[PDB]
């Protein structure tokens, strides 16, 4: 499945994932594309901050869903 | 996704019409209250709205509560600290 | 720019020392009270802190009020709206 | 004067200004270096949003002061 991650400057990155994937794994994919360590990554969906332990399916994230990325500097 | 009081009130009417298959017509906002809550690194805000709508062409008053999640987000680099009081107990 | 209560108490002590030409020695934070509110497109948070410091090498308890401006910022793209209650009156 | 403008992605921009300059003038300088239109610009100093009409000296912005930049996006 393909999902969208959007930066605060409006740039959009496309990811390949599956519903079973955890948030830690999604952050890992972001790290490979954008060189940002997962510890410095903040992900927002439906007004909530996603926790590392849970999976994409736990938050009811589906195809063409958009997530928001915030950096820890 | 705007946070203006009139837009929030119209959101409430549109959402209410959809949930209960009704057709109220938004007229005015009378009064508004907001209370905020900090959750982790995000901010949440509750809006209490008094509004005017038409049910059957008859003007009526309604009270609505709208919950906004992630109305704000914590950015550490921009915060500014100021000391107001310092005293022994 | 941390918002941790321990760092905030150290700010209160360090700022008080500079403001009143004293030198209290920070020991620890005991407890804190926090409430947040939205101002324009920004969020502010008010902190009420109880802490321990040494005056003459003797530990004492102090109360500090710290105002943090832009503790959060409004980002419209991330907010999520939900209607909670809709009633006549 | 030289001041710093920081983006939410951690990028830092160096500017040349002096206290007589207005906030509108600073946004113009930012646009020339970074190609971002002034209407989409939000500037933060000392925990508050700066207004276009006023000057740097009004906000007590000084040498090596850091400003924070936030973008307004339609998306």
């Amino acid at each position: 499945m393909q999902i969208f991650v959007k930066t605060l400057t409006g740039k959009t990155i496309t990811l390949e994932v599956e519903p079973s994937d955890t948030i830690e794994n999604v952050k890992a994919k972001i790290q490979d594309k954008e060189g940002i360590p997962p510890d410095q990554q903040r992900l927002i969906f439906a007004g909530k901050q996603l926790e590392d332990g849970r999976t994409l399916s736990d938050y009811n994230i589906q195809k063409e869903s958009t997530l928001h990325l915030v950096l820890r500097l | 996704n705007s946070l203006e009081i009139e837009e929030l009130a119209r959101f409430a009417v549109d959402e209410h019409n959809k949930k209960e298959n009704a057709l109220l017509e938004f007229v005015r906002v009378v009064k508004a209250k907001e209370q905020s809550w900090k959750d982790d690194e995000l901010f949440d805000t509750m809006y209490y709205l008094t509004l005017e709508a038409k049910d059957g062409g008859k003007k009526k008053l309604y009270e609505a509560k709208v919950w906004v999640k992630a109305s704000g987000i914590v950015m550490y680099q921009m915060n500014f600290k100021e000391l107001q009081e310092f005293k022994p107990v």
